[PDB]
RNA sequence: AUGUUC
RNA sequence: GUGAAUACGUUCCCGGGCCUUGUACACACCGCCCGUCACGCCAUGGGAGCGGGCUCUACCCGAAGUCGCCGGGAGCCUACGGGCAGGCGCCGAGGGUAGGGCCCGUGACUGGGGCGAAGUCGUAACAAGGUAGCUGUACCGGAAGGUGCGGCUGGAUCACCUCCUUUC
RNA sequence: UGUGGACCCGCCCCUUGGGGUGUGUCCAAAGGGCUUUGCCCGCUUCCGGAUGGGCCCGCGUCCCAUCAGCUAGUUGGUGGGGUAAUGGCCCACCAAGGCGACGACGGGUAGCCGGUCUGAGAGGAUGGCCGGCCACAGGGGCACUGAGACACGGGCCCCACUCCUACGGGAGGCAGCAGUUAGGAAUCUUCCGCAAUGGGCGCAAGCCUGACGGAGCGACGCCGCUUGGAGGAAGAAGCCCUUCGGGGUGUAAACUCCUGAACCCGGGACGAAACCCCCGACGAGGGGACUGACGGUACCGGGGUAAUAGCGCCGGCCAACUCCGUGCCAGCAGCCGCGGUAAUACGGAGGGCGCGAGCGUUACCCGGAUUCACUGGGCGUAAAGGGCGUGUAGGCGGCCUGGGGCGUCCCAUGUGAAAGACCACGGCUCAACCGUGGGGGAGCGUGGGAUACGCUCAGGCUAGACGGUGGGAGAGGGUGGUGGAAUUCCCGGAGUAGCGGUGAAAUGCGCAGAUACCGGGAGGAACGCCGAGGCGAAGGCAGCCACCUGGUCCACCCGUGACGCUGAGGCGCGAAAGCGUGGGGAGCAAACCGGAUUAGAUACCCGGGUAGUCCACGCCCUAAACGAUGCGCGCUAGGUCUCUGGGUCUCCUGGGGGCCGAAGCUAACGCGUUAAGCGCGCCGCCUGGGGAGUACGGCCGCAAGGCUGAAACUCAAAGGAAUUGACGGGGGCCCGCACAAGCGGUGGAGCAUGUGG
């Protein structure tokens, strides 16, 4: 634009999306599992994915990646939702935090611990 | 009907200076004039002169090149290499003398309209004032 | 003249 | 051992070479790819309506309180020209009733939309894509689409035209 | 009583209600204590000071225009009321104003600032803690008291909600400190103390103070400190790899010395000297006394133990690789993508890299993002030039001289609080934290000054622009007419067996005489050759004639004298289709009917055929409305063809249209004095693809539909240009028993043999 142009227009500042509706803008989020289920990933991948349909406190029912090998949600499990989506599964949006509320950590896991929330195993 | 005369000058002389013109023509001003006089002054110019082309008065600008160069493209050097209007009818420029830029780390000039008259960043600095950026050179 | 698909 | 026929020709069929051209192919035409229809999931629009929020208009009732008039055939004080009670009124929070505006939520069902490794039907496009394509519009047809009119080249093999250009 | 003050009025000064003055009226007061003819605290009026305020004004202060009109106390006036005070603040009356694209009004969001975070900066984001201002105190209204409040722990009423109740009534407001409960991913002690600093009251003693000073809890944050130090093998064991020699962990450990976090012992703060008391005078000045929550804490001295280490990552970005398990499973994942049986990408091991009382994760902000571009981007083909004029606001404005000094620049000065930031020096053993001092800083006010540029007023010029005269070319437009060719049809003639049509056919026309030929006539549409170029802003415009009419070029250099460029809106024009009312209707021809073709053929080919194509009037307003290139101006080689003016005409000079090209630009293709080059002005537009030119809303339209125009969700691309191929029911050239020319076979029969089954 000419600087008239830009006097009287001006610029519009940028302004973006959330990916994440944890509402609030919270960075976490408690929710009872609906539903738990496993689907089937995005065309180039195959897997039986594990998945909970998560009713939220935020007022808001979404699907939620299970991480880790192995899990024990069922159909009321209490659930700490994170936000961070899987490029696989087509609208899930966010994952559980194993580890917490009624979501258990990974057994047998001793290399990324804290993720997938695994205690410190005992060196007896 | 020109909508800005210097700039249109500045313009003459870039043209002229890219395909390395003994002169050129500018219709007159005195302001035109004062800018002519530093650029001499600072030496991207020979100088000029008055004229008077078809019962007009001009400024004919006698440009100024380095030495013919070796290999392919011969081509003289610019002693004009860059010479740019700042302030201008669509956005006027004005600075005050403690934020006058320093062009091209010293190698350049810029050029102002001052109450003191026409002066480079440096006769500027030193006389304390400020004014229009007209424009820089390099 | 026409004359499909993988 | 004995021992022919035929080849005008290169239009056509299969394969291939060099240059050229278009290309949306590059797993390279046994390529790509379009739309209906069928199935699944997602988010949406519409939807008899229903339910809120905010708001505007008119009308009705109107607390407290300041303020204004009265305080008389009228009580109490008195410092009796006065004051206090008391009464009337304006404004007035709110409430009621009726009709608009905007916003939200929700709704049997329903239009299309996106995504879903290999669904059905045809073959519209990409090669003159086998009717050049695309385009606004209009009619028609399971579906792509077709056809009319006009436009565009982001098409044309040709041709012959005129231009450029390079001759030598 | 009236020092004085208030008020009306007059006078002087001053200039909005400021100061003075005269007469009239009107206005004060409170006592208490002592060692008492003296001191201390209070009371009253006025003047001045200081401090804190109120009200006013300039400028600055987010998103939506799919919010464009808003406004009745509304704008102003007069007179009142009210207040400390101006003011429609409130009320009568009068007038009809006021505001709005420089965005009124409306809707949405938000307390604002010093600062803060980020950033090279400009910017962007933020406004918790600390400071300043505002607002609120369960929601809403209201006033009272008062220097001050419309009052957080005061009051009234309404509403919401809760509590006590003997059922008569009562009570309540943690957004004070703690704390409970609920909501939540999540946020503390119902702590100590008034010793300090500050506040309220009191002569004082002192009282009160959840302000405050401290303690507590929490790795929440930052700074600091520890988990040992020096020695210690060509190098134990274990565990991992292994080419079965080794290699790795690793000087790491074990082991020897050394030091000595914690601990325990002794001692033990600063922060606190005032107020008060005494001398002096209850002044200055000198002297005395009390006082510590933190805390038996910090710290000092003396003893004294080898004493927590974990988290993330090792496919690329990114620093760090091997073995096993696994086998598109389990799983990983920020993106590219890893996983299909040798996976440095899954899981584990060993090993490594990076940090370390932390390390990761998620969320949000800035960065990277020159990806909203002021700094600092773009629109021919990638997203992007408005379909074209005309024009309003606005933006921008040639040459010269003077006045002004608004912009602008300069100087001084005020302001820019403190804290923070920055520099220096200092205090805590360092640092964090803190102190003290120093330099800054745009803004804005005031004074003084400069006048180049911008502005402005005045005069001037003629190079831009318009005009005069004279010439010109043109399918530029409109209305009227009229000319020939052709097609169709009608009436005839003449003549007879087919015409028509396709790849081939048939439908169809034809013995009621078609086709071909000739005469007569009608009617509609379009104008062959000329004809490639020309005109118009675009759309677009083609026989000839006449009238009306617009643009445009050139010459003379004659007149005006910057009158200019652009142009958000607005107005008008806008191909074709299409719509309405009429007309007209030859040819053509959506739809439609027939014939073919086909697997089907709702198509392509054939025969017919209705709207429509034509005209008038009125709509519609779109398009590949294209040069996919906004307009205007200046500047930067040329060559060549062409239209149309001018020229002491073998060339020059202007205006157009083309092709090739200098420099330059361009991702490339290409563009290049008809720019996509170099620049200035102004408009318009873009910001990944899809969703979608869709939905909603609004405007327009008779309707079809037009304009304006999102989001959810989804994808990791979509895409431009050029490159190498490959491909073609593309082209040119060229080959092979490829066809063609031939001769003999296979396919049939028996059988042999290989194969399917
Ligand atoms: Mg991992
Ligand atoms: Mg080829
Ligand atoms: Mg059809
Ligand atoms: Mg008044
Ligand atoms: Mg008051
Ligand atoms: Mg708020
Ligand atoms: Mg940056
Ligand atoms: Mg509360
Ligand atoms: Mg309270
Ligand atoms: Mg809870
Ligand atoms: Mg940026
Ligand atoms: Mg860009
Ligand atoms: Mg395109
Ligand atoms: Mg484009
Ligand atoms: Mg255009
Ligand atoms: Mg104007
Ligand atoms: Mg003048
Ligand atoms: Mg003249
Ligand atoms: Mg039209
Ligand atoms: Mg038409
Ligand atoms: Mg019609
Ligand atoms: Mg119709
Ligand atoms: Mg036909
Ligand atoms: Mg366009
Ligand atoms: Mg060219
Ligand atoms: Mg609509
Ligand atoms: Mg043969
Ligand atoms: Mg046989």
């Amino acid at each position: 634009p000419t600087i008239n142009q830009l006097v009287r227009k001006g610029r519009e500042k940028v302004r973006k999306k959330s990916k994440v509706p944890a509402l609030k803008g919270a960075p976490f989020r408690r929710g009872v599992c609906t539903v738990v289920r496993t689907v089937t990933p995005k065309k180039p991948n195959s897997a039986l994915r594990k998945v909970a349909k998560v009713r939220l406190t935020s007022g808001y029912e979404v699907t939620a990646y299970i991480p880790g090998e192995g899990h024990n949600l069922q159909e009321h499990s209490v659930v700490l939702i994170r936000g961070g989506r899987v490029k696989d599964l087509p609208g899930v949006r966010y994952h559980i935090v194993r580890g917490v509320y009624d979501a258990a950590g990974v057994k047998d896991r001793k290399k990324s611990r804290s993720k997938y929330g695994t205690k410190k195993p005992k060196e007896a | 009907m020109l909508t800005d005369p210097i700039a249109d000058m500045l313009t003459r002389i870039r043209n002229a200076t890219r395909v390395y013109k003994e002169s050129t023509d500018v219709p007159a001003s005195r302001f035109k004039e004062e800018i002519l006089r530093i650029l001499a002054r600072e030496g991207f110019i020979k100088g000029y002169e008055r004229v008077d082309v078809d019962g007009k008065p001009y400024l004919r600008v006698y440009l100024k090149y380095g030495p013919r160069r070796q290999g392919p493209d011969p081509r003289p050097e610019q002693v004009i290499h860059h010479i740019r209007r700042i302030s201008k009818p669509g956005r006027r420029v004005y600075v005050g003398v403690k934020e006058i830029p320093r062009v091209r780390r010293g190698l350049g000039i810029a050029i102002l309209s001052t109450s003191k008259g026409v002066l480079t960043d440096r006769e500027a600095r030193k006389l304390g004032v400020g004014g229009e950026l007209i424009c820089e050179v390099w």
